[PDB]
DNA sequence: TTTTTTCGTAGCTGAGGCCCTCAGCTACGTTTTTTTTTT
DNA sequence: TTTTTTCGTAGCTGAGGGCCTCAGCTACGTTTTTTTTTT
């Protein structure tokens, strides 16, 4: 007859898969990539947290529907692999979770508590007492400049700042290209995680007002432990196509660091600092 | 999380695709994946619910002596 | 919020414009400035370039069934704008504001003011009473045997034809309402009368217009007693949504509902 | 020691039995076992040496991201 | 065409398998048991260290040949599961190993050193100094009685001594039946190990003159850590046919204790105490 | 010492006696006291009861090829008796005893006393020289082209027909010799001339009788140049072993060889 | 200045073909070499 | 008081059959229900 199709836990999944140049269809209820020559490739879409769609892909209505049904995030990436768009289940969010997050964000004191927790998790020490959100922003930014400088010195990479040109990908450094791609991967799995946990990516605490604010918040906590160093290591080699090497490196990092298994507890831990009783 | 193999015989196309949602089809009716116990059980109720006339064997990795266990749906000589 | 429904074709880009393509060539030409939201119906295929362009201009892509009788997937998932979500959330979290919004919903739904001495939870019984009365009147009007609303959430076949039809109809309604809510930039999960469910707000809004159009057609079709009554109801709801422009009318209604909190709306 | 699956197709009887020396045949041409890397490599040179005209896929559990790897002998659509 | 068939390492194998009532054949070069109704059961003979043949089995020449080729020991067991006979490759032993063992056994001083090592490994403390082999035997026997008494009182089993009747299995009590079966399993895997390591089961140090002397020696070292306590645990329950429960238990113990992986290093360690330089 | 060869049938027990059974009923009746050793040839099947009986009376079961041209498996593996193994071991481990035994082997093989002033290692060159001479004489006698003994241990097809035949022949000889050594209760691996190999003793003993029977047959068959010469050689060796009672004659020879150590033999 | 039905996918069915299994027959007991370069 | 060919297993081959795959056609956009016990 017929049986319902439900998402499996995020931690139980491969982190991401990259697809390019072919049409994505559904055949007998399965996700399938077909290239220009007719070669059919089957994608275990339910076993992945993120499917990254590169230029030249053409996705059927049925495929987008299927990805949403199994809870796999579709991410469209452009040049230098930057995230450009995403697709997922709109009715995926949980009201108690959403309202919990909203309550924490709307209250400046609770918001401050959550920001302080983010700071402590990110830097391994408490933030100086009685500092506003903006002051914490400044401290965080300063420490980040220091981290970029240090990584550059360790991997022996020339660093002239975080710079990219929105109108031309060739205008940026190789290192910045790498950082952009790596960060892109991290934001992919992070957005997937935030959505799976039932929260809204747009409601953030350090970063606010953007459609991916909370994603920025969460990713920033662990981005310099994991992906950015690997970006400097790859940039050091000056590769031809540094994107694919960065994407593979990030996959390996996510597996060895068990990032998917860690992201949802990280989110819950961060929000719990508001000291309002959590849902569930 | 342990290795999983599903071998199907004479099952309708919808089960063939359904398994392709989580597992990799390396041969006709031969699917491979790495899943947890509860996902393995979910896949099994998919099988029992869709195999219809066909028959299926599902084998997975364990810490038992032989290193694996397996269960079947429908009939088969083996 | 302007929008367009696209069906049976590939959505691509030509000269910085959205384009629907057939075996027959270009079917529909869409200038980037003319739609905020593109609703993709079954049989559609989206090119990477089209998504890239949509991202540049901030166009929402929603994957729906015919005429939005189902909502399958959405771009900007979890909502594009913080201010809209936080506005809605603020209205839902404050009991005074929540009460105002619920009163507005009551007014829009029944055409008369909500009684003032009652809380939301208390307004509820009244709504239920009127819904029972309306079902009864419709039953007598279309001459359908009705002993009340009965359905099994876990089994579709145990109900009689009329309840089966009502269920199919409301299902479609939940489709267009969710699409409307997404186009308007709000969260389906944050409700006022209905709370705690992933589609709470959808239920809230759908209840306002549920008895004007859709439920009556459920009764008309039930009376006709066709072979596949659920499928006939879905198709009928599709045709209604198209000819009467239900989705386009829902969005101002949603904004109007939320504005009753008497708090400044997002720009 | 990790789980091993060998799927054979149109292979001579002697390979069919040879595999049955170390692995359990759960379906026609579908063998399961738990072996070390070097025994796996042993089994693979048996396969390459006896499969003749037929074709074979061998998949095993790993510590890689998908949790398994696989290699093939002869050609096959998949 | 044809490829040679070689034994896999002992530690990589399932410990033992019990076969009864059917004819064992070779079909297309594989070990196969066929019962009275024609049902074929395939046995991964190369994956087992030990195959135990119960009454009603009938083994073809080809099967015995095959078992020897893959280095799997065939053991014929009788009533109460006692080992009765065994079959293996005759040319399996290694000259350096055999002569090493023989040299250690023929010299009374070296022999004493090996016996002392066995004692220390078995009881976890050194044997009292300047004691002969026979004096050590007496000490060992005393400690073994004490151990039987202790196990008996702990599992609440009536113990009237180690007694069995060679002419009737029904004449012995249940606990002794269990001990006999359990010990049988242990001797099975031990003989398999000794043979695989290239040594002679007949050349022992504590026990001498018997065809399985070295097996007795080695098994006795670990016999009371593993197998005998479970014989008591099973005996307390008074089961109908204690044999199959004992076999199952011994399998589980061998797996959890990694007995197969430990046996060859145990043998080498024991022989090494003679302080004669080992083979390779 | 006493033994019997069984083929094509099931070995079972009837009334406390060994029995060979085929579809024609009882083929061979064997009283328990009459054999120390049962050699099981291809086509045989062993019942549990027979093994149980053999264990009771101490009968050695050996799984061999026809006439013992191959030794496949053996009961009491690694040898039944400690005293026999330790006797052989003592003889091999002591250089004086070893020398005595090797001298006896030389005498039995060539019919003349070994030179007194040479050690075992030195006796080797002499033995090798005589082997070269014997191959030469046989080659001239059977009219076979011989440029010496050449074989590839890793590839059988590289040799000419005569060396191929010789190899097949010696292979069979190693079979019956190993069978004899097992029946006598000694270890194939403990050798005197040959050392370090798993079949060292087998090589030692086989070399003693190798040129009487088997190698000449390798030459005769090589001369005849048949279709499958290796297989013809194996069959011929089988027939020789049967008609000449090679296995039965080898056992007293083995005992004599070891007795030359002038140490008290096992009871 | 209209009468524009076009795309993606599942179910069904018959043809084609691959290959798994077994019965019935014939053949065979076997995958070898042990300090090799003759006299 | 002889003329006793008998067993276990692999290779080969043809018949049978099960099932995997795909082309060609038709049908359909769907697996629903949101505080239910009428007036």
């Amino acid at each position: 007859t017929w049986l319902p199709l439900n998402p499996i836990p995020l931690k139980d999944r491969v982190s991401m898969i990259f697809l390019q140049y072919g049409q994505i269809d559904v055949i007998d209820g399965a996700f399938v990539l077909i290239d220009k020559t007719g070669i059919r490739t089957h994608i275990p879409v339910g076993s992945v947290a993120c499917i990254m769609l590169e230029p030249g892909t053409r996705v059927s209505h049925a495929a987008v529907r299927l990805a949403a049904q199994v809870g796999t995030l579709l991410v469209w990436v452009g040049e230098a692999g930057v995230r450009v768009y995403a697709s997922g289940q709109p009715g995926g969010a949980r009201s108690d979770k959403l309202l919990y997050q909203a309550k924490l964000a709307l209250d400046e004191d609770l918001r401050l508590k959550v920001v302080r927790k983010m700071f402590e998790l990110r830097f391994g020490e408490p933030a100086p007492a009685r500092r506003s959100v903006e002051q914490l922003r400044g401290i965080e930014g300063s420490r980040v400049r220091a981290t970029y400088a240090l990584l550059a010195k360790q991997y022996g990479v020339t660093w002239n700042g975080r710079r990219y040109d929105p109108k031309d990908w060739e205008k940026g450094d190789t290192i910045n290209q790498c950082i952009s791609a790596a960060t892109s991967c991290l934001y992919g799995v992070t957005e997937a995680a935030i959505l799976a946990a039932g929260y809204a990516p747009a409601i953030g605490f350090v970063h606010t007002g953007k459609p991916l604010s909370f994603v920025y918040d969460i990713a920033d906590i662990i981005k310099f432990d994991t992906v950015v160093p690997k970006a400097f290591e790859i940039a050091r080699r000056n590769p031809g196509e540094p994107d694919r090497e960065v994407r593979l490196a990030c996959r390996d990092i996510f597996r060895s660091s068990k990032t998917l298994a860690k992201l949802i507890p990280l989110i819950e831990d961060v929000l719990a600092a508001g000291e309002i009783q959590p849902p569930a | 999380m342990s290795m999983l193999v599903v071998v199907t015989e004479n099952v309708p196309p919808r089960l063939r695709g359904r398994l392709a949602i989580w597992l990799l089809e390396v041969r006709a009716g031969v699917y491979v994946g790495d899943v947890s116990a509860k996902i393995r059980e979910m896949i099994w109720e998919q099988i029992a619910g869709l195999a219809e006339e066909g028959n299926v064997v599902m084998a997975w990795a364990t810490n038992t002596e032989t290193g694996f266990e397996f269960q079947t749906f429908g009939l088969n000589r083996r």
